[PDB]
RNA sequence: AAAUGUU
RNA sequence: GAGAGCGCAAGGGUAGAAGGGGGCCUGACUGCGAGGCCUGCAAGCCGAGCAGGGGCGAAAGCCGGGCCUAGUGAACCGGUGGU
RNA sequence: AAUCCCCCGUGCCCAUAGCGGCGUGGAACCACCCGUUCCCAUUCCGAACACGGAAGUGAAACGCGCCAGCGCCGAUGGUACUGGGCGGGCGACCGCCUGGGAGAGUAGGUCGGUGCGGGGGAU
RNA sequence: CGCGGGGUGGAGCAGCCCGGUAGCUCGUCGGGCACAUAACCCGAAGGUCGUCGGUUCAAAUCCGGCCCCCGCAACCA
């Protein structure tokens, strides 16, 4: 009835609990790193993110780092965002981390 | 007469109102009263029904005990736990069918089920088919 | 051998693809994985056993770990519900082509009633269990090496449709029949 | 047994009901639902004891609602 | 893939089997 | 209280316990572990009694 | 120290 | 559709898991407590948040004994360690 | 963007959202897929988790589309029960006046509804 | 219905204070001495501990049912 994809309904659901926090969430597929902030409370998406939307291609791993220090101005634009985190699919690795540390240029305080 | 494998020995008592309609048979003695009937009547009207039948007759009991007695046995005075159970009844409130017939529709069967139902300390009734309604 | 036995498979069945379809290669017939479970229960006893048979099918093949509780306590013997008990083993894909032709072709007829591996009734529906060995016949090692050979098992599985689709195959590629 | 009566043996009964119903303002730390097994899972403003029992964290109004599948919830909505 | 613990099997294929016609097995008993 | 102990932890420096239980049988090893007594240092008490 | 035997 | 399991009796409850397996460790701790449910008194029970000093975590965070309801008995009179 | 239509992430209604049967998708997106040094990991196995990436393919998995055999909700009309009044019975128990009013069954219902944000098509 | 004790070879009995390991006395069979018996002298066979399940590395031994044997009193049709 469910094919294995329980951590990812468990970890998330323990989450939401504290909702005086912003979350973000990411997607990795292969020319598909996205990220959305999405404030929880009411149900919308405060502010977008890019992969391809966004260019910067190549073929390479470094635009994981490149999506992240975009999210870090594009978060300070609108200057409100201080505090959020970040979730993912699964294990916490190379490709979903370069997000965090391209979010912490900006001061996102993660 | 074997109801083995209880869940619960001792019983309760207080009834009142009931249901289970017509049956389906040719002929079935049907109920008017509310009394209690032991497991005792109802093999006496089996012996009844069946030696006056033409050494054949055929016959479909609808009622069965559940409810245990007490009885605290003879000279006691009152106000100990109630024990000692013994042979054991049923409950049949205004109208379930009682002892539907093997279907020779003579009153040779007619008969039998006068003869039974003068026993059994409830009034009775006779009744024949022609209600065919819809259940499960 | 490996790469020895992965054309003769890809040069035999591109020729045996006349009989179905030809639309939708990627979705007909394939092999999987290979389970080999010693199953001996008779450890019941001291942890012995447990390093003794771990030498000579984990010297065939990859190593043998410890897949050996039993579930329960039923009567028999004490078991005391874990212990060990199973010594299964799995195969995926190198190991697999080294394996499996190296009991089929020049090791096989070391057994004796020589009637192939098969008799002709192993009534799966989906992939198609297999299986006849008793323990130490003729593996690589020398002529005793233990006590107590105990019987072995092999477990096949496909991604086979019909018991046609895998009873054509693997008589395409071998593994002699009937009785 | 053995041949007579053996009973008599009860335990005078705890209470856990509902106290704080939908409306009635309630101020923090007033206790909502004592219970004995989860049968109302905590919303927000609104934790869970040690043996079940649910509590409120902040001000405002005790508000009633379901889920359906998941369950029902209580949580405690702030007062202006 | 442990790369300590499983045995060695490097040029244990490529051998005629540590001599292959003493081992009565290629042309042995199967034929009709 | 067959089995089980009263026992009752001091210091590796100094002075009066901390109070606990033990099982005498199935650990025998005269446990140790670590704790904030009232001279704020987080050292570790052993069983002493 | 240490027994009995007509059927 | 959970009908298995969770140290011991029955009821409530639970796989968006309190259930089974490995990684590191003692919060089975100390000026301490707004506010309540229950109650003839005496008892029993739950408890957000500050300060000291610490474990696990990239962070968010969680921990002042155990999935929960039973394993306990006021004072007086005495014993051993510090102030 | 600021007029419509397919795809890809997130929430809420909460099985009239499901199981089972046959067709229909890759130009863009997506998943199988090719390899195995370091980044990593498998009580054994790159089967899962992780890394570097052309082809070949949409068969398996996933989304739109259809068909009610299985499930899932289900009227109107009645009756049982009863709050409040009065009656008849040796005993189990029944009747009428006035306000409420179920459960099972029958005709039937559906193979979902809906926001927020990105990438393309009609410019 | 009740009060307590027990189920060990053919019969009578130890082993159960506290988990490891089965023995004794009568008694059946076979060979001895003796004109044939009695008595006496050697040797062997005969079970798991009523019956079914739990607890531990291990139950005659600790726990739960099921069924038998020993003694005391009141009564049914």
């Amino acid at each position: 009835r469910l094919t294995a994809y329980e951590r990812r309904k468990f970890r998330v659901r323990n989450r939401i609990k504290r909702t005086g926090r912003l979350r973000l969430s990411v997607f990795r597929s292969l020319k598909h790193i996205y990220a959305q902030i999405i404030d929880d409370e009411k149900g919308v998406t405060l502010v977008s993110a890019s992969s391809l939307a966004l260019k910067l291609k190549g073929n390479k791993t470094e635009v994981a780092r490149q999506v992240g220090r975009a999210l870090a101005e594009k978060a300070l634009a609108l200057g409100i965002k201080q505090v959020a985190f970040d979730r993912g699919p699964y294990k916490y690795h190379g490709r979903v981390k370069a997000l965090a540390e391209g979010a912490r240029e900006g001061g996102l305080e993660f | 007469r074997m109801k083995y494998r209880k869940q619960q020995r001792g019983r309760l008592k207080g009834a009142t109102k009931g249901g289970d309609y017509v049956a389906f048979g040719d002929y079935g003695l049907v109920a008017l009263e509310p009394a209690w009937i032991t497991a005792q009547q109802i093999e006496a009207a089996r012996v009844a029904m069946v030696r006056h039948f033409r050494r054949g007759g055929k016959i479909f009991i609808r009622i069965f005990p559940d409810k245990p007695y007490t009885k605290k046995p003879l000279e006691v005075r009152m106000g100990k736990g109630k024990g000692n159970v013994e042979g054991y009844v049923a409950v049949v409130k205004p109208g379930r069918v009682m002892f539907e017939v093997a279907g020779v529709t003579e009153e040779q069967a007619m008969e039998a089920l006068r003869i039974a139902g003068h026993k059994l300390p409830i009034k009775t009734k006779i009744v024949r088919r022609d209600a065919y309604d819809e259940a499960q | 051998d490996v790469a020895l036995k992965r054309k003769y498979y890809e040069e035999v069945r591109p020729e045996l693809i006349r009989r179905f379809g030809y639309q939708n290669v990627w979705e007909v017939p394939r092999l999987e994985k290979v389970v080999i479970n010693q199953g001996l229960g008779e450890a019941k006893e001291d942890a012995r056993i447990l390093e003794k048979a771990a030498q000579e099918l984990a010297l065939i093949t990859g190593q043998k770990p410890a897949v050996t509780r039993a579930k329960k306590s039923i009567s028999n013997f004490k078991l005391r519900k874990g212990m060990p008990i199973g010594l299964r083993v799995t195969l995926r894909r190198d190991r697999m082509w080294i394996f499996l032709e190296k009991l089929l072709n020049v090791a096989l007829p070391r057994i004796r009633d020589f009637r192939g591996l098969n008799p002709n009734s192993f009534d799966g529906r989906g992939n198609y269990n297999l299986g006849l060995r008793e323990q130490l016949i003729f593996p690589e090692i020398t002529y005793d090496m233990v006590d107590a050979l105990r019987g072995m098992d092999i477990a096949v599985v496909t991604t086979a449709e019909t018991d046609e689709e895998a009873r054509a195959l693997l008589e395409l590629l071998g593994f002699p029949f009937r009785k | 047994g053995l041949g007579s009566t053996r009973n008599g043996r009860d335990s005078q009964a705890k209470r856990l009901g509902v106290k704080r119903y939908e409306g009635q303002v309630v101020r923090a730390g007033n206790i909502l639902v004592r219970q004995r097994g989860t049968r109302f899972k905590p919303g927000k403003n609104v934790g869970m004891g040690r043996d079940f029992t649910l509590f409120a964290l902040v001000d405002g109004v005790v508000e009633f609602q379901d889920r359906g599948r998941l369950g029902r919830y209580v949580h405690v909505r702030p007062l202006a | 893939m442990k790369e300590g613990i499983h045995p060695k099997l490097v040029p244990a294929r490529i051998i005629c089997g540590c001599g292959n016609v003493i081992e009565t097995y290629s042309t042995k008993p199967e034929i009709y | 209280v067959r089995l089980k102990l009263l026992l009752e932890c001091t210091e590796c420096k100094r002075r009066n316990y901390a109070t606990e239980k033990n099982k005498r049988n199935t650990p025998n090893k005269l446990e140790l572990r670590k704790y904030c007594p009232w001279c704020r240092k987080h050292t570790v008490h052993r069983e002493v009694k």
